[PDB]
RNA sequence: GCCCAGACAGCCAGGAUGUUGGCUUAGAAGCAGCCAUCAUUUAAAGAAAGCGUAAUAGCUCACUGGUCGAGUCGGCCUGC
């Protein structure tokens, strides 16, 4: 299949997937010829959801605007967008951060009466 | 303005002319040899005249050139560390100098802007493999 | 198109795809109907693994190194790394990413003057 | 011995940095010869196995990636 959708096709898989595709990305050629699909499908965001943590917004609850304040200053986006990017909940609130940070912005969110997760 | 090229080598503080070997190169591409050598030789004059300083030239976009000296540290001081002048020519079998553990460090650390590797104690082991190849023992 | 051939094309298909697929049939039919079919798409082997596109590099172009830069910096990938990468267009850049994140690789690289697709 | 967890060979693109390594040599800067043959960036790249130059340059190989997706490669013996 084109390279333009084998890449692809390694994101849609998981934790299982991605390790039975490593573990079918080995032997056959021993490690060596492995390294490189081993050393790219490592870095599967999921250990790393710094160890790309992002933050998913399960829900902002009864202080909407409480959450928008804190996406607002985490994100920038302005009024409009942080509520747009709350109110449907679209999750990705801010991803490329460490566990710290995001584990701190997870807080922060929290705090502000929100339920998030972390993939 | 669309016509520019790039290329040049280490020199020797002083030296240039004649035409070999500074001369069919980086003369026929713009520049000219006829100046350019006291543009050279009157910038690198506070220094230590043997020291051969690879200077960063462009070359042109009308008809003139131009000039950034840098930095030697490195490359000297690590021939001038055991023998430069009188060297093994087969080196292995012999020595020529000697340095310890801390003139180990010092040629180092003072070179990082050309070595990009992580941890101190892998910059040790650079200029421990350049060590020698042509005299001086390691320890 | 026959069952088997769609359950083919699914594990073929994409996590975001399969997300395209699964809100438009929440959008379409529900969260209730659709649930048979979020239930099952999620599991793509399944806990994710994370996120579907690619980011194919068509051609370089003639900023070769200009290039290389970005694929040094989003693969991680050394100098030498992307040289190759880049300039056969070996295509590959990094598996492992959504939309948002493929989207965002290739504008990254369009910047740098290179063409590439999202498939 | 290497083989369908994408290699061994094709095709595409790399094959580098200190360094024109030291010595020697009219000159030899991977490639007359004499000794070493480490280090660097790092997916790979021997201070380099060949062609080539007066010396450079240029062109390949080793090694690695993509694609190609299948029989291929080194070797011993026997018949005409």
């Amino acid at each position: 299949i084109t390279k333009d959708q084998i890449i692809e096709a390694v994101a849609a898989m998981s934790v299982m997937d991605v390790v039975e595709l490593i573990s079918a990305m080995e032997e056959k050629f021993g490690v060596s010829a492995a390294a490189a699909v081993a050393v790219a499908a490592g870095p599967v965001e999921a250990a790393e959801e710094k160890t790309e943590f992002d933050v998913i917004l399960k829900a902002a609850g009864a202080n909407k605007v409480a959450v928008i304040k804190a996406v607002r200053g985490a994100t920038g986006l302005g009024l409009k967008e942080a509520k747009d990017l709350v109110e449907s909940a679209p999750a990705a609130l801010k991803e490329g951060v460490s566990k710290d940070d995001a584990e701190a912005l997870k807080k922060a969110l929290e705090e502000a009466g929100a339920e998030v997760e972390v993939k | 303005k669309k016509v520019q090229a790039y290329v040049k080598l280490q020199v020797a503080a002083g030296m240039a002319n004649p035409s070999p070997p500074v001369g069919p190169a980086l003369g026929q591409q713009g520049v000219n040899i006829m100046e350019f050598c006291k543009a050279f030789n009157a910038k690198t004059d506070s220094i230590e005249k043997g020291l051969p300083i690879p200077v960063v030239i462009t070359v042109y976009a009308d008809r003139s050139f131009t000039f950034v000296t840098k930095t030697p540290p490195a490359a000297v001081l690590l021939k001038k560390a055991a023998g430069i002048k009188s060297g093994s020519g087969k080196p292995n079998k012999d020595k020529v100098g000697k340095i310890s553990r801390a003139q180990l460090q010092e040629i180092a650390q003072t070179k990082a802007a050309d070595m990009t590797g992580a941890d101190i104690e892998a910059m040790t082991r650079s200029i421990e493999g350049t060590a020698r190849s042509m005299g001086l023992v390691v320890e």
